[PDB]
C-alpha cells in the first residue's frame, strides 16, 4: 500500500481507491495477528507442558 | 431476475459519460448524479 497511515490513504485518495489501499492493509495487519496468536499459541503449548 | 427496477432518464454531453460511472468526479458525478458505491445496474448512452 500507498502509506502505513490511514488517513494519509484516505486524505489523498477517494473512497473505490482508498478500498483498494485499505484491503492490503488490513489483509497483511491480520494476518499480522494471525501470526502473533498462532506464535502464542505454540508457546503456550510450552508453558504448559 | 429482479426484486424492483427502474430507469433513471436524462441528458448529457457525450463526453460527460465517463462522469456517470459509478464511484467518479467531476460536476455530473458530483453535482446532479451520482450513482452509489456498489451499483448494481447499467449505463446505456448514444449520441441523439
Amino acid at each position: 500500500a500507498i502509506s502505513s497511515v490511514l488517513n494519509d490513504i484516505l486524505s489523498r485518495l477517494d473512497k473505490v481507491e482508498a478500498e483498494v489501499q485499505i484491503d492490503r492493509l488490513i489483509t497483511g495487519r491480520l494476518q499480522s495477528l494471525q501470526t502473533y496468536v498462532t506464535q502464542q499459541l505454540i508457546r503456550a503449548a510450552e508453558i504448559r507442558a | 431476475c429482479f426484486t424492483n427496477v427502474y430507469a433513471d432518464s436524462f441528458v448529457i454531453r457525450g463526453d460527460e459519460v465517463r462522469q456517470i460511472a459509478p464511484g467518479q468526479t467531476g460536476k455530473i458525478a458530483d453535482y446532479n448524479y451520482k450513482l452509489p458505491d456498489d451499483f448494481t445496474g447499467c449505463v446505456i448512452a448514444w449520441n441523439s
